């Protein structure tokens, strides 16, 4: 999971 | 303030072309002179402005059959239906034209793009 | 011996996801209490373990309408269903316990991975 | 393109  | 799982969209690649492997919801033939493929429209429509045009047509959206030009390479479009449901394209030497040819016809800019590129290098 | 072009799952998604707003050849509605999503049964069978079992059912696999339990939170659901689309997912405090419950139900164990990493850290 |  990322900050997009 | 959304956080991205980044393989999703390649995991739910890799579980279209599970379905397709399987012909589950498939749902339209797309027939290339003597051979038949099976797939879904959804994924055509998503990686083809041929198949966009052709599945939003108030007519053509409910046909289960779609006959393409004869002038089109069963492998040829077999190579394009792979590479909609896997982003791998098998291009090679003994292919590439007919690669070429079908990814125009189908509208897959990308696809025309590479090869366009591969054969001005080989010249 | 393939080329990959790296960008082509998240293009097939993204076109997906514009199917689902023009409501284009979705083909099923699940109902969630009071509200109605419809959505294309085989993004759904891609993106979650229930679905998938739902809709490889014999006779469910026919179905035009899935209800669900009704302590499925519509709120939740509707989160879920837009990461199944888009690879995004719209996690805040105030619904991380809703969408939790809705991931541990639709079996999408990434989502589930990550609202318990994110509640192990407020606590 | 790349080669995966
Ligand atoms: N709704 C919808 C929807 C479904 N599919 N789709 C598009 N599919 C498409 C159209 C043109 C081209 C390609 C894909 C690859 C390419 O080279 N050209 C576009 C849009 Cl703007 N919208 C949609
Ligand atoms: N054919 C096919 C096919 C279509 N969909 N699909 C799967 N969908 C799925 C099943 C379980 C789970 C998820 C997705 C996300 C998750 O957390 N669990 C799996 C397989 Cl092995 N195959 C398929
Ligand atoms: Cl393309
Ligand atoms: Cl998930």
């Amino acid at each position: 999971w990322v900050i997009p | 303030s959304c956080i991205q799982f980044t393989r999703h969209a390649s995991d739910v690649l890799l579980n279209l072309n599970r379905l397709r492997s399987r012909d589950i919801l498939t749902d339209v033939v797309i027939v290339v002179s003597r051979e038949q493929f099976r797939a879904h429209k959804t994924v055509l429509m998503a990686c083809s402005g041929l198949f966009y045009s052709i599945f939003t047509d108030q007519l053509k959206c409910n046909l289960s059959v779609i006959n393409l030009d004869p002038e089109i390479n069963p492998e040829g479009f077999c190579i394009l239906l792979d590479f909609m449901y896997t982003s791998r394209l098998n291009l090679r030497e003994g292919n590439i034209m007919a690669v070429m040819a079908t990814a125009m016809y189908l509208q897959m800019e990308h696809v025309v793009d590479t090869c366009r590129k591969f054969i001005k290098a080989s010249e």
